[PDB]
C-alpha cells in the first residue's frame, strides 16, 4: 500500500498544475475560478477544441494519430530493449574486448545521433540506392480495408486478422525504417545503462558470495547479477518512453507518418492553438500515467520497496 | 562550585510514522540520562549500538535540541534561545567525529580546515590565524609541510589529528569525541590514545568518550557510564565498574569483551535474542527479555539509578539484595 | 595537485583527447570563420548551381563540398554554422547552470517548503519532451535564433536543479558540513563555500551532455522551422526540406549532418573522459 | 589438509609489482583452529582469496604449492574448482550486509547453495535448510526462509552466511573478519558458533582478524602477517607470553590491556611500505628497534626454533624479550 499512496500524493498535485497552465494557455493565447471550473468541466466531457483546418474535434482528430504513434513507438521500443539489453550484458561480461569497445562506441554514436537526419540517410541508402524499402506512409496506398469488419486502427493487427494475402509484410516493410531511427536513441541509452549497471553489480559483495557457493559464471551472470541490474535499467525505459515522442516529431515528418507528432508540428507551424492546447494536455497526461505504471513496476521488481 | 558541564533529565525523541500517517510514534533514542562533569576528568559513555549513546554526544555538543532535561555549563544554561549562549556553545565545548573520511572537507586544505573556525568566532588577522593554525598542528603531531595538503593525502590516523587539532582551534574545555579510534590500527590507535592524554594533561580538557572498546574505556576514563535503550543503567568511577560491575548488562558487556592474558578472562555469561528496537521498546525493565535475574517487579516498571556503596545501579535484583524486604 | 591529477587521468582516456582536439578545431573555426570560409554564406554562383564536391566529375575545386539549390557555397555555410551552433550552445548552457545551480543549492540545502515549490515546479515543466515544449513557446513567441536559445536555456534547467539537489542530499547529511555548522557557519557560506566545491565535479561532466543537447535540439528546431530563419547558415536549418536532394545531390543532406553528428559526438566522448577523470572509478 | 608453499600475490605491472602476498607458507591440519593476525595492508585476507580463486583480472597468483585435500589448486580444472568450492571448502566474508544478494529471499539462497553440490527434489532442500536455520541458532526457521535481506539484523545475516556456508558439511572453513561490523555480545555469539560447530563436525577453521584478543580465545595455532610476509607462527598461548618477532612485540605492547591504568603505550614509527616504499632488506628495517647493518642486506629466513615457533628474524627474541 504506502509506496504506491505516496507516489499518488506527487502525481495530483502535478497533474493539478498541468491542467492550471494549459488553462493559463487556453485564456491567454485565444484560437479566473468560475472560468477554471467551466473549463475542467469541457475537457472531462471530452470538449478540448475545435482544429482551425479541418473543424474536426480535437478528440476525434486524436485517437487515430494516438494508436499510429503507439503502434510505431511499441516497435522502437521492441527494437531497443531486445538488442540493447544483451549487448550490454555481453559488454559488460567482456570487458575491454573488441565486442565491448565496438558496443560502447556505436552506443556513443547512437546517442549523438541527430534523428531526423539519419532516417534522410536511410531513406538514400535502403530506399534510394538499394531500393528495398518504402520511403513514405503507414501502408501502401494498393492497400484497403473493408470497414465493415470490427478494425482495431493497428495495422500490423488489422492486415494479419482481415487483411488480404500479402497485405501483412507490406505493414512489416513500412515499419522497419521508422523503428529503427527511433529506437536508436533508446538502444544507445539502454546498451550505456545496462553496461554500467552490470560493471556496477558483477563489483558487489554478493556476487563474491555467489561465486564462493560454486555457482556456474552462466548463473552468476543471468541469477544473480542481472536481476539487481534490471531495477536501474527500468528506469531508464521509464525515461525513454517519455522521450519517445520528442523522436516522433523528428521521425514522422521525414516518413510522412500519420501521428501525433506531425498532429503537434503541423499545428504548431500553422498556429492551431486548439489542436496545440488541447494535444499538450493529453500528451503530458499520458506521460504522467506512464511514469507512474513504470514506478510502481520498478516498486514490484525491487524487495526493497515490496 | 558548580561543576564545569552538568546534564540533568536529558530526553531525545523522534516522531515516526508506523507506514501510515496516523499513529505517531515515538522513538525513544534518550531519555534520563544525568551526570556531572569535573575539569580535568573524562567521563566515558559505553553500551552496544541502539543504546542512545551517540544521540547524547549530539545533543552535548549542541547538533540537536532535547526534547526535555537541562544543560549548565559552569552554572549557565546552554538551551536558551539567546545570541549571548553561542559564545559559550562554539568556543568551551568541541565534537570530535567517529569518521576520519568525513568529518574533513575534501575540497579544502588543511590550513584551511583548521582557520575556518577562527574565521568565523574570533578577530585575528590572516597571519595570526596561519600562526594559530600551525601552532596547532605542530602540537598534535602534523609537519609544517601538511598545511597546503589536502584531507586524501593523509592516512587515517593523519586525519584523525586534523580532526582533534580542528576541534581544539577555539580552545574549549569539554571535548565530545564519538568513537574516535574504531577506524584506526592497532598501532596508529595507540598514537591516537597518547595524544589525547597529552592534550587533556596539557590544556585541561574534559573528555566525554563515547566508546564501544571497554579495553580503551579501562585506559582513558575516570568515570564510567553503562548505557542500555537510551537510559543510564549503571554508573560510576572505573574502577567500581570494571572491578565491581552490579548490574547484569554491565556483568555481560565484560564477560562478552575478549581479554589476551588467560587470568583476567571472566566467568562466560551469553544473553540471548537481539537488544530490542526503539520503535517498539519492551514494557517495565528493557533487560528482562535477555537478563538471568528475572523477577516479579521487572516486567511492571522501570527502575531507577540508587546508590549502592558508592556506583549507581538501576535494578530491582540489587534492590533486594542490599534490602531483603523487597 | 588536484587539477594536475584529473588532467593525468582525462589523458588516461584516449577517446576523449581526440574529442578534445576536434572541439579545439571547431572552435578555431568559429572564430576565424570569415577569413577561412572562402566565400560569404549568402553569395550565390549561378553558374555553378547544384554543382557537385570537388572529387566528381561535374565539380571544381571552387567549391570543395559542393552547392546548394540556389548555388550557395557547402563548405563556407557549415563552418559559419559552426560558429552559430557553438554560440547558441555556450549561451544555453551558461544560462542553464548558473540559474539550475542556486536553485538547486538553495532547495537542497534549505529543504522544507521551499524545497517542495521548486521542485514541484520542476516536475510540472518535465510533464512535456524538452523539445515539444521549446516548440511550443518558439511558436507563442514566435520563430527567431534568440528565441530558440532562450527557450532552449528554460527547459535545461530542470536536469541542473534535479543534480543539483540530488548532490546537495547527498553532502548535507555529511560530518564536514555538520562540523562547519558547529563551528557557527551560515548558510551563504554552507551553501557556496563548503558544500558547492563538492557539488562541481557532477556539474563539470552535466555542461557536456548540455552542449550535446543544445547542439541536438537547436538543430532539430531549425529543422522543423521553428528556430534560426531560412537564410541563416545553422546546420538544422541547411536540412530543412532538403529532402528531395536523396537522389541528385547527396552532399547536401549528408555534411550538414555530419558537422551536428560529429560535434555532438566530440562533447559526450569529453563528456565521458570528464566522468573517468572526476569519478573515484579506476 | 591445506597446505600453502611459497604463495605469492601481485597486482600491477610484472616490471614493478605490488606484492601483497609474498613467499608466504603455512599448513593448517583437519579439526585445528588457525588465527590469521595482521594490521592493515598484510595481504591477510588475499592469501584467503587467492585459495578461493577469487583474484580477478589485474592480479595474479603464483605458488610452488597450494594442496587442498591432496589435490593442487594451481592445475585443477574450473569444473574441479567448482566441485570443492562451497562443498570441501567455505568462506564467510566480512560484512553481513552486502555478502546476501538483495534480490532472494534466505531459503532461496540456501537451498541454491544445497542445490548446487547435492540436489534433491525442493521438499527435501527446504527441509535441509531448516536443520541449517535451527543448527546456526535462527529463533524461528520456518518463517526465516521467506525474508529478504534487508529484513535481517547483522547477526541474523551473519549466521544466514555461515548455514549457507557449512551446507555442504565442508572440510575448512575460512572467516575474513566474520564479526568486525558487530556488537560485542553479537560477535561472542557467532565465534562460539563457529567453535561449536568447528568441534561437532570436525572442521577445521581459518579466523583473518586484527583482534589479538579474539584469537587468544579461539585458536590453536597463529600466523602473524606484515607487509605481505609472515613474520612469526606459533601456539596461541606461548606466542603472546613470550613473543619471538619484533613486529609481535611491538603489536602487543600498543594493546591498552598490555600497561598500568593510564602510562602510555609504546608504538613503532612510521608506516606499512605500499608500492614505492618497500625497503630492502627486513621490511622491518625503518621500524625495527633491533635493525642492525645485516638486517639492512639480507631478507631474514622464517627461521624454525628449539620449541617448534618459527619467526622470520635473524635475531629471535630471548623470554626476557631481547634479540
Ligand atoms: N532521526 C532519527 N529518527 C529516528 N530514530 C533515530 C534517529 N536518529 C537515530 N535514531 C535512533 O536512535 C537510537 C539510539 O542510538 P543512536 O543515538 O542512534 O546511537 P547508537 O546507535 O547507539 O550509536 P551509533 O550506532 O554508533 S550512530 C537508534 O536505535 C536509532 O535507530
Ligand atoms: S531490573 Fe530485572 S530485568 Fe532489569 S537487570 Fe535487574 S533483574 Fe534484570
Ligand atoms: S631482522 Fe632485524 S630489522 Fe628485522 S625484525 Fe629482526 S632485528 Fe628487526
Amino acid at each position: 500500500l504506502q509506496f504506491i499512496l505516496r507516489r499518488l500524493g506527487l502525481v495530483i498535485p502535478t497533474f493539478i498544475g498541468i491542467t492550471l497552465l494549459t488553462f493559463a494557455f487556453v485564456h491567454m493565447i485565444p484560437g479566473m475560478w468560475q472560468q477554471y471550473l467551466h473549463y475542467i468541466w469541457g475537457v472531462m466531457h471530452g470538449d478540448l477544441g475545435i482544429s482551425m483546418k479541418s473543424r474536426i474535434p480535437v478528440w476525434e482528430e486524436f485517437v487515430p494519430r494516438f494508436q499510429a504513434t503507439l503502434e510505431l513507438g511499441v516497435c522502437a521500443m521492441i527494437f531497443a530493449t531486445a538488442v540493447g539489453i544483451p549487448v550490454g550484458v555481453l559488454a559488460a561480461v567482456k570487458r575491454g574486448s573488441i565486442f565491448d569497445h565496438t558496443a560502447v562506441g556505436l552506443a556513443l554514436t547512437g546517442y549523438s545521433m541527430p534523428i531526423f537526419w539519419w532516417g534522410m540517410m536511410l531513406i538514400m541508402l535502403v530506399s534510394v540506392h538499394w531500393n528495398l524499402t518504402p520511403v513514405s506512409g503507414r501502408v501502401s496506398d494498393m492497400v484497403f480495408l473493408d470497414d465493415s469488419n470490427p478494425l482495431t486502427g493497428f495495422m500490423l493487427i488489422d492486415t494479419a486478422i482481415w487483411g488480404e494475402d500479402g497485405n501483412f509484410i507490406d505493414a512489416v516493410a513500412h515499419m522497419i525504417l521508422p523503428a529503427i531511427v527511433l529506437g536508436t536513441i533508446p538502444l544507445a541509452v539502454i546498451v550505456r545503462m545496462t553496461r554500467s549497471s552490470m560493471l556496477e553489480v558483477l563489483g558487489e559483495d554478493y556476487i563474491r558470495t555467489a561465486r564462493a557457493k560454486g555457482l556456474t559464471r552462466m548463473r552468476v551472470i543471468i541469477v544473480h547479477a542481472l536481476r539487481n541490474a534490471m531495477l536501474p535499467v527500468v528506469t531508464v525505459i521509464g525515461l525513454q518512453v517519455g522521450t519517445l515522442l520528442a523522436g516522433a516529431i523528428l521521425t514522422e515528418t521525414i516518413f510522412s507518418w500519420p501521428g501525433l507528432g506531425r498532429w503537434l508540428i503541423d499545428a504548431l507551424q500553422r498556429r492551431d492553438y486548439p489542436v496545440v492546447q488541447g494535444g499538450v494536455l493529453l500528451v503530458a497526461t499520458m506521460i504522467i500515467l506512464v511514469n507512474l505504471l513504470v514506478d510502481l513496476l520498478y516498486g514490484v521488481v525491487n524487495p526493497r520497496i515490496r | 562550585q558548580q561543576p564545569l558541564l552538568q546534564a540533568i533529565d536529558l530526553k531525545k525523541h523522534y516522531p515516526v510514522k508506523k507506514g501510515m500517517f496516523a499513529p505517531e510514534r515515538l522513538v525513544k533514542a534518550l531519555d534520563g540520562v544525568s551526570f556531572n562533569l569535573e575539569r580535568g576528568k573524562t567521563l566515558a559513555v559505553v553500551g552496544e549500538s541502539g543504546c542512545g549513546k551517540s544521540t547524547l554526544g549530539r545533543l552535548l555538543t549542541m547538533i540537536e535540541m532535547p526534547t526535555g532535561g537541562e544543560l549548565y555549563y559552569q552554572g549557565q544554561d546552554l538551551l536558551k534561545h539567546d545570541p549571548q549562549a553561542q559564545k559559550l556553545r562554539r568556543q568551551k565545548i568541541q565534537i570530535v567525529f567517529q569518521n576520519p573520511y568525513g568529518s574533513l572537507n575534501p575540497r579544502k586544505k588543511v590550513g584551511q580546515i583548521l582557520e575556518e573556525p577562527l574565521l568565523i568566532n574570533t578577530s585575528l588577522s590572516k597571519e595570526q590565524r596561519r600562526e594559530k593554525a600551525l601552532s596547532m598542528m605542530a602540537k598534535v603531531g602534523l609537519k609544517t609541510e601538511h598545511y597546503d595538503r589536502y584531507p586524501h593525502m593523509f592516512s587515517g590516523g593523519q586525519r584523525q589529528r586534523i580532526a582533534i587539532a580542528r576541534g581544539l582551534m577555539l580552545d574549549p574545555d569539554v571535548v565530545i569525541a564519538d568513537q574516535p579510534v574504531s577506524a584506526l590500527d592497532v598501532s596508529v590507535r595507540a598514537q591516537v590514545l597518547n595524544l589525547m592524554m597529552d592534550l587533556q594533561q596539557e590544556l585541561g580538557l574534559s573528555y566525554v568518550f563515547i566508546s564501544h572498546d571497554l579495553s580503551v574505556v579501562e585506559h582513558i576514563a575516570d568515570e564510567v557510564m553503562v548505557m542500555y535503550l537510551g537510559r543510564c543503567v549503571e554508573k560510576g568511577t572505573k574502577d567500581q565498574i570494571f572491578n565491581n560491575p552490579r548490574h547484569p548488562y554491565t556483568q555481560a558487556l565484560l564477560s562478552a569483551t575478549p581479554r589476551l592474558n588467560p587470568d583476567d578472562r571472566r566467568e562466560r555469561i551469553k544473553l540471548s535474542g537481539e537488544l530490542p528496537s526503539p520503535l517498539n521498546p519492551p514494557p517495565g525493565c528493557a533487560f528482562n527479555a535477555r537478563c538471568r535475574r528475572r523477577f516479579g517487579p521487572c516486567t511492571q516498571l522501570q527502575p531507577q539509578l540508587k546508590d549502592y556503596g558508592g556506583q549507581l545501579v538501576a535494578c530491582f535484583a540489587v534492590d533486594q539484595d542490599e534490602n531483603p524486604q523487597r | 595537485t588536484p587539477l594536475q591529477e584529473f588532467w593525468h587521468y582525462f589523458k588516461r582516456n584516449k577517446g576523449a583527447v581526440v574529442g578534445l582536439v576536434y572541439v579545439v578545431i571547431v572552435l578555431f573555426i568559429a572564430i576565424f570563420a570569415n577569413w577561412i570560409a572562402p566565400y560569404n554564406p549568402a553569395e550565390q554562383f549561378r553558374d555553378a548551381l547544384l554543382a557537385p564536391p570537388a572529387w566528381q566529375e561535374g565539380g571544381s575545386m571552387a567549391h570543395l563540398l559542393g552547392t546548394d539549390d540556389v548555388g550557395r557555397d557547402v563548405l563556407s555555410r557549415l563552418m559559419y554554422g559552426a560558429r552559430l551552433s557553438l554560440l547558441v550552445g555556450c549561451l544555453v548552457v551558461v544560462l542553464s547552470l548558473i540559474m539550475g545551480v542556486i536553485l538547486g543549492l538553495i532547495a537542497g540545502y534549505f529543504g522544507g517548503l521551499v524545497d517542495n515549490i521548486i521542485m514541484r515546479v520542476v516536475d510540472i515543466m518535465l510533464a512535456l519532451p524538452s523539445l515539444l515544449l521549446a516548440l511550443v513557446l518558439v511558436a507563442i513567441f514566435g520563430p527567431s535564433i534568440g528565441n530558440a536559445a532562450l527557450a532552449l536555456t528554460f527547459v535545461a534547467l530542470p536536469h541542473y536543479v534535479r543534480l543539483t539537489r540530488a548532490a546537495v542530499l547527498v553532502e548535507v547529511n555529511r560530518d564536514y558540513v555538520t562540523a562547519s555548522r558547529v563551528a557557527g557557519a551560515g548558510a551563504m557560506r554552507q551553501m557556496f563555500i563548503n558544500i558547492f566545491p563538492n557539488c562541481l565535479a557532477p556539474l563539470i561532466v552535466q555542461a557536456s551532455l548540455g552542449f550535446s543537447n543544445a547542439i541536438l535540439d537547436m538543430a532539430a528546431l531549425g529543422f522543423l522551422g521553428m528556430g534560426a530563419q531560412p537564410p541563416t547558415p545553422e546546420w538544422g536549418t541547411m536540412l530543412s526540406d532538403v529532402l528531395q536532394f536523396a537522389q541528385s545531390a547527396w552532399w547536401v543532406v549528408t555534411f550538414p549532418g555530419l558537422a551536428i553528428l560529429l560535434t555532438v559526438l566530440a562533447f559526450n566522448l569529453m563528456g565521458d573522459g570528464l566522468r573517468d577523470a572526476l569519478d573515484p572509478k579506476l | 589438509l591445506l597446505n600453502v608453499d611459497k604463495l605469492s600475490v601481485h597486482f600491477g605491472d610484472e616490471s614493478a609489482p605490488f606484492r601483497a602476498v609474498d613467499r608466504i607458507s603455512y599448513s593448517v591440519k583437519q579439526g585445528e583452529v588457525v588465527g590469521i593476525v595482521g594490521e592493515s595492508g598484510s595481504g591477510k585476507s588475499v592469501s584467503s582469496l587467492a585459495i578461493m580463486g577469487l583474484i580477478d583480472y589485474p592480479g595474479r597468483v603464483m605458488a610452488e604449492k597450494l594442496e587442498f585435500n591432496g589435490q593442487d589448486l594451481q592445475r585443477i580444472s574450473e569444473k574441479e574448482r567448482r566441485n570443492l568450492v562451497g562443498a570441501e571448502v567455505a568462506m564467510i566474508f566480512q560484512d553481513p550486509m552486502t555478502s546476501l544478494n538483495p534480490c532472494y529471499t534466505v531459503g532461496f539462497q540456501i537451498m541454491e547453495a544445497i542445490k548446487v553440490h547435492q540436489g534433491g527434489n525442493k521438499s527435501t532442500r527446504r527441509q535441509r535448510a531448516i536443520d541449517l536455520l535451527n543448527q546456526v541458532g535462527i529463533p524461528d526457521p520456518a518463517s526465516r526462509l521467506d525474508v529478504y535481506p534487508h529484513q535481517l539484523s547483522g547477526g541474523m545475516s551473519q549466521r544466514v552466511m555461515i548455514a549457507m556456508a557449512i551446507a555442504c558439511r565442508p572440510k575448512l572453513l575460512i572467516a575474513d573478519q566474520p564479526t568486525t561490523a558487530l556488537d560485542v555480545t553479537i560477535q561472542a555469539q557467532i565465534i562460539e558458533l563457529l567453535l561449536e560447530l568447528q568441534q561437532k563436525e570436525n572442521m577445521a577453521l581459518v579466523l583473518i582478524t586484527h583482534d589479538l584478543a579474539l584469537v587468544a580465545e579461539a585458536a590453536h595455532k597463529i600466523i602473524v602477517m606484515y607487509a605481505g610476509q609472515v613474520v612469526e607462527t606459533g601456539d596461541a598461548h606461548a606466542i603472546f607470553h613470550a613473543p619471538r618477532h619484533p613486529y609481535t612485540q611491538a603489536l602487543l605492547r600498543a594493546l591498552p590491556e598490555f600497561a598500568q591504568d593510564k602510562e602510555r603505550l609504546a608504538s613503532l614509527p612510521g608506516v606499512v611500505p605500499g608500492k614505492y616504499d618497500r625497503p630492502n632488506g627486513c621490511l622491518l628495517n625503518p621500524r625495527c628497534p633491533y635493525a642492525t647493518d645485516r638486517c639492512r642486506a639480507e631478507e631474514p629466513a622464517l627461521n624454525m626454533l628449539a620449541d617448534g615457533r618459527q619467526s622470520k628474524c635473524h635475531y629471535p627474541l630471548d623470554d626476557a624479550g631481547r634479540p
